[PDB]
């Protein structure tokens, strides 16, 4: 498909933003890394990327949560579709992280 | 049953258990439910000896996981020059691409591993490859504060 997917059959599984909001500086929950982290849009835990220790991939493997937001560039990856995704539903949680991160809205 | 244990022996660097489970018939190409083989785990965590015994016993050098990462992607990202050379010698695809668009050269440049970059370029790495967002290994080196790797990649592209 196109480089960013416009629709994903797993968007339905995205859960609302918790009241706590997001913390782009939050470290991995299993190794504390602050270099390459992802967010689980289902449970909003934080775990490091593939090439750190694969702790967000291990999270997917055990919980089954499809979609994750990158605290490096705020991209949405679907482990099942194995592609990036972007849609109106994801567009909201990307502002909580962007306000948090740049103190400004997302164009 | 054995594949489960063998995967863990590779991560934990148990050169001993690897030679036990694998000797008892443990599948050398064993899988977890994300496609990670023992060879991925050896390359990721830097166990040169485990990499060499797994390859000798028939480990798929170009195996892949749910995200398209090969052992070479991992050894290149984590700076394991020795393993990189072993894998490349074993036939690893220098320009393999993960589902995000990253080649080993992307990762080595992003992560500031000057030595691996020139090895990969000597094995035929595409200095013009792009990720999904259109970024080259040059682009990643710049954005992450690795000036020296950027200059190499730039002179390699200019060669005329
Ligand atoms: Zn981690
Ligand atoms: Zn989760
Ligand atoms: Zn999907």
């Amino acid at each position: 498909g196109p480089t960013p997917l416009p629709w994903c059959p797993h968007l339905v599984a995205v859960c609302p933003i918790p009241a706590a909001g997001l913390d782009v500086t939050q470290p991995c929950g299993d190794c504390g890394t602050i270099q390459e982290n992802w967010v689980c849009l289902s449970c909003y835990q934080v775990y490091c990327g593939r090439y750190i220790n694969g702790h967000m991939l291990q999270h997917h493997g055990n919980s089954g949560h499809p979609l994750v937001l990158s605290y490096i560039d705020l991209s949405a990856w679907c482990y099942y579709c194995q592609a990036y995704v972007h849609h109106q539903a994801l567009l909201d949680v990307k502002n909580i992280a962007h306000q948090n991160k740049f103190g400004e809205d997302m164009p | 049953d054995l594949g489960k244990k063998l995967l863990e022996a590779a991560r934990a660097g148990q050169d001993d258990e690897v030679r036990i489970l694998m000797a008892n018939g443990a599948d050398v190409n064993a899988n977890d439910r994300n496609g990670v083989t023992p060879l991925h785990l050896a390359a990721d965590k830097g166990h040169l000896e485990i990499v060499e015994v797994l390859l000798k016993t028939g480990a798929d050098v170009n195996a892949i996981d749910i995200m398209g990462a090969t052992p070479l992607h991992l050894a290149a990202a984590h700076g394991h020059l020795e393993i990189v050379e072993v894998l490349l010698k074993a036939g690893a695809d220098v320009n393999a691409m993960d589902h995000k668009g990253f080649t080993p050269l992307h990762l080595a440049a992003w992560r500031g591993h000057l030595e691996i970059v020139e090895v990969l370029l000597k094995h035929g790495a595409d200095v013009n490859a792009q990720d999904k967002f259109g970024k080259t290994p040059f682009d990643l080196a710049i954005d992450n504060g690795n000036e020296d790797i950027a200059e190499v990649l730039q002179k390699a592209a200019k060669l005329n």
